[PDB]
């Protein structure tokens, strides 16, 4: 079942890197079916170097290897530079330091120039032998950051460990400075270190507290290494601000997104990298918040009119996220907004724009919110949407793509509901010349076992068509009864009902232990309208609760389903929901769920990060009158007979153990029946394979025990 | 019920509260003098109260909460003898604040109080608070109160001040914790930002706190400190017993960190000079280091409890006479009591003739009877209580100042009993307390049938107690549930009366509960005590499986339903009794559990681990076979459960978490529960009843079929 996905990227407009398929790194050329071998099995001897990157001059290779990330992806460790053919592995060491751990190096936009960050200190090296330059070092251990992300950015808004950008000229570098000194620092207990283990402290801004300061600066990649700060906008509702991402529109101009602390006012600003002068290019605001600040304008090579994406009213069903064309330097007289496409759907991402005509390539849910396909349109007023896949292959409906430098070719991937089909196509013929990777071993594997029957029964509630997917054990019969399991995510801005290939524990007990699993996307689910997303605002945990109530009731209509064996599971915020979903239906036909489970729930959002709680319920520290009833302690009153289980690693970073401890205190005060399980001193994102096997085995054992009868 | 009466004189005892007010009963003609009334309610329900030695001031301890096993910290308020007029007891320039201890003197209204680990004394209630000593520190320098270790492990009591018989000087221990490693207990509930709480917990092989002894005068008041002995093998030492031999002389027991070399020394309180009296050594360790001396009115020959070789069945605990000033060459050691039995502790000694009263297990190890011997060479040990009341196998007699009268407490195996008797006639003129509510409760409820079936292994007979639901038959199968404690230097099986979870589960579902005094049980010869030296968790489990095999040969005891349970070290043993009996005859148990167990002793305190496994820090090589990691290997499907409070300072939750880590590496099914941020002993009754609810709720499901 393991996927040998290379996931290459277009090095040039004619060829891509052609990453590992079953070992040594080749380099495929689309021109005439040519796969030049560049890296051999020598990476095995590089102390098992996990990651590798190729310089823009394809003359030096960086190989990074470590043991474990920190928050989500802290790809630190040892970084070694090697010649492109082979040989001479040298550990990239910071100045006046021998071989030591290195957080990240990366590559420049040209030649063999690069940087590398050690203890929040950017060190530039134009050449292999170039001495590392202390360009900026004001960052500190857990106090001040520059070039990398803290917990808050890497887990809430940035979602990326790297926090700096290379200018196109390869002469300037934009880095974000983070002041975490004000942030309260909380410690995680250690129960495995030594006879006297010590706690692990890190800064974690809780709800109602303040948030770390942010600023953006530019350094020089040569000579003086001159630094210039960019002033944030000073709107009356922007006392505290966030920089989501920035992009080099040119080598001297940078597009910056500034979001107020209330998160209901965003500003796109064009700032001069070489001067520091910031010029606002766009402004947007909403009553509650600005959703999806994770988008990038498509700026041309010359910095001509760019292609952003934003919420257009879309008539009914609320406003939808659609592409927009805006001039390079819009005048203050009026906005140049021009929605490329419009419909009851959204553009998940915009691939690129071909300057050689009217060709805007993007990925969207235009077919359906539960499927992702590649589409293209024309930038000029005709706006003729053009197929590229639009169900190119019947087996796979999910799609993604990456185009070349001049849109000459593009890599494409299916990854659902079939095996990931990594293939190379061209914009002109729109026909596969050859297959890049198909993982036919996974094909015969899924054909070698009882692949569960996938089906979809969408429901309707209020003025919304709520998606839904349901599984069968591939031997299903309508007369025989089957126990029910629900999987709940309900994460604001997320989707559970999607046609993307994935195999996990749910399939494991569906095929083996004979279960039927339900995935739903209630109110507030993403990609189905900004209005629907904002329905749950200031009403967290209630509307979606009724959505899953109706889902359970509809699933109980079946004559092939059980009622004495019903269960619900969730994780993260979905864990909180799954806890909040233990009712007794009516008063006579109660016992809605036979057994329950959860994993790292979020009991009180005051005990969570501020960027989440303030965003979805308003800023705390002012008696928001919204974090009280959202405590599940009120709803866990009944807890009559359901067998409840909690899973929580000790050293969780995203969702602190304080939540579980408080919920356990509530259970004690309520005399509830449950069984807790813990992972001593383990990270939240839980990236160990054997431990993952243990966790899934525990889940399936508990669920089959509460379903055996 | 409990009168908890203590003597003020031979004629009268305090006769404390039974069901409210407190009268001062007098033995002579049943005279209960009116001293305390329902006035105790107005002082915010002061849990504890005391009477000044002049019987003119009453001290209430209100808003007192327990930090450790017994940390009587709270607000102490004095009041007049009749009723009313409270007044806050405070150090100078300090408002109403919690005081860790107050205490009381032997004469008049003199008293002390401890604030920030500092003793402040006043000879009078109206006397201004005096900074007699203020050198103590919060958790670093303790004077007047014990640390965690002394309150828990060796001294077994929080109070650390001893008044002189004349009430002129105080003997107190200065404990320095600046040389102790610290533990930061994780707090999860204190606030939105809960921070750890630090307290000095010396683990095995760590640096123990340094103890010194001091005596402070109560008049005039300069401190004077004593030299302990300086034997080469006691470079690290502790004070395991201290008591004023006279108004100027005090008996102190200095024991090495190896806990196998102890010295009893008589020292001058007003000078600080010490005079060595006795020494005691053993290859494994010493037992009952807290034995206070039994001196005389003139400070002559005192009484000691020595494990004399006693020929067969190993050495036994017998009383010994040590002359007033023994010669340098040799002492006047001479055992009074003899035979294959042990004296639990000496009640009292009569200087007006020859009558030494004590409790002993001469009848049975699980029974306590009162015996009185003579100091003269005849050694006529007489049983005085014997069988005064049929429902009394346990006994506890507190004798008066002139000793002609005493108070006898039964405490099982039936309803506990409190009575007043005279030592001469052994006559019950009246009953102090019959525990009427206890009788009416036991009569109206299904009392479980208690019976005993002792086992014999090697040269040790281990008593065992087994219960029945008072509806015993043969057609019904009784699922066995072993209960193991196995505390070294302690007795687990006896004829005492109890009401516990085992009683409830036997009454409700009739599952037989077995208790056996495994190897290491006390009061049965020091041979059994030292047999398990460096052999912990290895020999008691043999006794347990052989005992349960003997009880399992009964057809009404089934193989499908077998359980093991324990708490603290007993929890670890319970975990250690989950084997696979061969391979064909597996499923030795069905549901297993533990309560804050200890598996790897290197994560435990030095005074406990090193007492049996040798001092850590030098690779003793004995600690390393004591882990249940190898014994939790198979554990195919039998239920396994853990209960552990987060802030258990007795056994750290780190133990349980390391067990979880090892189980994850072993990949065996289990369960777990948490009590976030509470101490070990469940001071609140609500937590205790929730624990019992969880225990019974788990155990019912592991057998029902």
């Amino acid at each position: 079942f393991k996927i040998h996905d290379p996931e290459a990227k277009w090095i040039s407009d004619t060829e891509f890197i052609y990453r590992e398929q079953k070992g040594t790194v080749r380099l495929w050329n689309v021109e005439t079916n040519t796969s030049t071998v560049l890296i051999e099995g020598k990476k095995i001897e590089s102390l098992r170097a996990i990651r590798y990157e190729i310089s823009p001059d394809r003359e030096y290779a960086l190989f990074s290897y470590n043991v474990e990330p920190i928050y989500q992806h802290s790809y630190t460790g040892y970084y070694v530079l090697s010649k492109i053919p082979h040989g001479d592995p040298q550990s990239l060491d910071p100045p006046e330091v021998s071989n030591a751990k290195l957080q990240y190096a990366g590559w420049g936009p040209k030649g063999q120039q690069l940087i590398f960050i050690f203890e929040n200190n950017i060190y530039y090296c134009a050449h292999v032998g170039k001495q590392a330059i202390r360009v900026v070092s004001t960052g500190k251990e857990g106090v001040i950051y520059n070039g990398l992300s803290d917990w808050l950015y890497e887990e809430e808004i940035l979602k990326t460990h790297i926090a700096h950008w290379w200018s196109p000229d390869g002469t300037r570098l934009a880095y974000a400075a983070i002041n975490d000194s004000r942030v309260p620092i909380m410690e995680l207990p250690t129960y495995t270190g030594s006879i006297y283990p010590t706690v692990k402290p890190y800064h974690y801004p809780k709800a109602g507290s303040e948030n770390p300061s942010i600023s953006l600066h530019v350094i020089g990649l040569n000579g003086p290494t001159h630094d210039l700060e960019m002033m944030p906008p000073d709107d009356p509702r922007m006392r505290e601000y966030y920089i989501t991402m920035v992009k080099w529109a040119t080598s001297t101009k940078v597009a910056v997104t500034w979001l107020n602390r209330a998160q209901n006012v965003s500003i796109l600003t064009l700032c001069d990298a070489t001067t520091g002068v910031c010029t606002k290019k766009h402004e947007d605001e909403s009553e509650a918040w600005l959703h999806r600040q994770n988008e990038e304008p498509v700026f041309s090579k010359d910095g001509r009119k760019f292609f952003f994406i934003r919420a257009i009213p879309q008539g009914g069903r609320g406003k939808f996220y659609h592409i927009t064309v805006s001039s390079s330097q819009p005048n203050s007289s009026n906005d140049n907004i021009q929605s490329i496409t419009s419909g009851d759907w959204d553009v998940t991402k915009i691939l690129a724009y071909d300057e050689k005509g009217n060709k805007i390539y993007f990925l969207s849910t235009e077919d359906l919110p539960r499927r992702r396909q590649l589409y293209s349109a024309n930038t000029v007023g005709n706006f003729n949407r053009q197929c590229l896949s639009c169900d190119l292959v019947e087996n796979c409906t999910y799609f993604s793509a990456s185009f070349s430098h001049s849109m000459d070719f593009f890599l494409l991937k299916c990854e659902g509901p079939g095996v990931p089909m990594v293939t190379v196509h061209n914009t002109t013929d729109k026909k596969k010349m050859f297959d890049l990777e198909t993982n036919e071993h996974v094909k015969k594997a899924i054909n070698d076992r009882q692949m569960p029957k996938v089906e979809y029964r969408d429901i309707e509630i209020d003025d919304y068509n709520l998606p839904m997917q349901i599984l069968k054990p591939a031997t299903f019969t309508d007369t025989t009864h089957y126990p029910l399991l629900l999987v709940v995510d309900g994460t604001p801005g997320s989707q559970s009902v999607a046609e993307k290939f994935e195999v996990s524990w749910e399939t494991v007990m569906v095929s083996s232990h004979g279960a039927v699993v339900v995935k739903c996307d209630g109110r507030g689910s993403g990609f189905q309208g900004t209005k629907l997303l904002h329905e749950v605002r200031r009403r967290l945990g209630l509307l979606e609760e009724k959505d899953q109530m109706e889902a359970v009731r509809t699933m109980l209509k079946e004559q092939y389903i059980d009622r004495t064996r019903v269960a619900v599971f969730g994780k993260d915020y979905g864990g909180y929901l799954s806890t909040y979903i233990l009712p007794a239906k009516g008063e006579n036909q109660g016992q809605t769920f036979t057994c329950g489970s959860a994993l790292s729930p979020i009991t009180d959002f005051k005990l969570y990060a501020s960027a989440f709680s303030e965003r979805y319920l308003g800023l705390h520290g002012l008696d928001n009158r919204a974090y009280e009833m959202t405590k599940v302690a009120h709803r866990v009153s009944a807890l009559e007979e359901q067998q409840f289980l909690i899973i929580h690693p000790t050293a969780d970073e995203k969702i602190h153990f304080q939540h579980t401890a408080e919920l356990i205190t509530q259970l004690i005060r309520g005399k509830a029946n449950y069984s807790l399980q813990i992972y001593p001193d383990e990270s939240h994102y839980f990236t160990s394979s054997s431990l993952k096997q243990h966790l899934y085995r525990s889940i399936i054992n508990f669920f089959v025990e509460c379903f055996r009868i | 019920h409990d009168p908890e009466a203590k003597w003020i004189s031979d004629t009268e005892f305090i006769y404390r509260e039974q069901k409210g007010t407190v009268r001062l009963w007098n033995v002579e003609t049943n005279t209960s003098t009116v001293l305390i009334e329902g006035k105790k309610i107005e002082s915010l329900r002061a849990i504890r109260y005391e009477i000044s030695p002049d019987r003119e001031y009453a001290l209430f301890s209100y808003n007192v909460e327990p930090i450790y096993q017994h940390s009587y910290t709270g607000y102490y308020v004095l009041s007049k003898i009749p009723h009313g007029d409270p007044q806050s007891l405070d150090p100078p320039e300090v408002s109403n604040a919690k005081l860790q201890y107050a205490g009381w003197g032997p004469k008049g209204q003199q008293l002390i109080f401890i604030f920030e680990n500092n003793i402040y004394y006043c000879a009078h209630v109206g006397k201004q608070a005096i900074r007699v000593v203020s050198t103590g520190k919060e958790g670093v320098i303790y004077n007047g109160l014990s640390d965690w270790l002394y309150e828990e492990e060796i001294l077994k009591t929080h109070i650390a001040h001893w008044w002189s018989p004349d009430g002129t000087r105080l003997a107190y221990a200065a404990i320095n914790d600046s040389r102790v490693p610290i533990m930061e207990l994780p707090t999860y509930t204190g606030s939105i930002y809960p921070t750890v709480k630090p307290y000095h917990y010396p683990k095995a092989g760590s640096e123990n706190p340094s103890i010194s002894l001091h005596v402070i005068g109560l008049n005039g008041t300069h401190d004077l400190e004593m030299m302990p002995p300086d034997d080469p093998r006691m470079r690290e030492y502790y004070i395991t017993m201290v008591k004023w031999a006279t108004s100027t002389k005090v008996a102190v027991t200095w024991l090495n960190r190896a806990q196998n070399v102890s010295i009893l020394t008589l020292c001058d309180a007003t000078t600080g000079v010490c005079t060595k009296k006795h020494e005691d050594e053993s290859e494994a360790w010493l037992h009952r280091q807290n034995e206070e001396p039994v001196f005389s009115k003139d400070g002559r020959k005192f009484f000691f409890i020595r494990a004399i070789p006693q020929g067969g069945r190993g050495k036994f605990y017998h009383i010994t006479v040590s002359s007033s000033q023994p010669n340098s060459s040799n002492d006047n050691i001479q055992s009074i009591t003899s035979g294959d039995w042990d004296v639990t502790k000496i009640l009292a000694y009569d200087e007006k003739g020859n009558k030494i009263y004590f409790l002993s297990t001469e009848d049975l190890p699980r029974r306590r009877q009162l015996y009185s011997a003579n100091t003269v060479g005849n050694f006529n040990r007489q049983c005085l209580s014997c069988d005064l009341v049929e429902n009394c196998t346990y006994f506890s007699a507190s004798f008066s100042h002139s000793m002609d009268f005493f108070l006898l407490k039964c405490e099982g195996p039936g309803v506990p009993m409190v009575t007043v008797h005279n030592t001469t006639d052994k006559k019950k003129m009246f009953d102090l307390e019959t525990n009427e509510h206890v009788k009416k409760a036991i009569n109206d409820r299904q009392m479980p049938k208690v019976e005993y079936r002792d086992i014999e292994i090697d040269d040790y007979n281990l008593p065992m107690q087994i219960l029945k639901p008072a509806t015993f038959t043969d057609t019904t199968h009784y699922p066995l549930l072993l209960v193991v404690d196995g505390t070294p230097g302690s007795q687990s099986v006896a004829e005492k009366f109890e009401v516990s979870w085992e009683t409830v589960m036997v009454s409700s579902h009739g599952a037989v509960v077995v208790k056996c005094d495994g190897r290491g049980s006390g009061f049965q010869g020091t041979k059994l005590l030292h047999e398990v030296r460096r052999r912990l968790g290895l020999l008691e489990e043999k006794d347990q499986m052989e005992a349960v095999r003997t009880m399992l040969k009964e057809q009404y005891i089934d193989r499908t339903r077998v359980a093991v349970f324990g708490k603290d070290y007993g929890g670890y043993l319970s975990t250690y009794i989950l084997p696979a009996k061969g391979e064909n005859q597996g499923q030795t148990f069905t549901c297993g559990s533990a309560l804050s167990p200890i598996t790897d002793f290197k994560l435990y305190a030095s005074a406990f681990s090193e007492r049996y496994l040798g001092l850590h820090g030098l690779d003793n090589r004995a600690y390393e076979m004591t882990k249940v990691a190898h014994r939790v290997s198979a554990l195919e499907e039998q239920q396994f459960l853990i209960i552990h409070p987060t802030a258990d300072e007795k056994i750290h939750f780190q133990h349980t978490a390391e067990l979880i880590t090892q189980l994850i590496r072993g990949k065996a099914n289990y369960s777990l529960q948490i009590y976030p941020d509470e101490s070990h002993y469940f001071t609140s009754s609500s937590l205790k009843q929730h624990l019992y609810r969880s225990i019974i709720n788990f155990f019912v499901e592991c057998f029902r079929i």
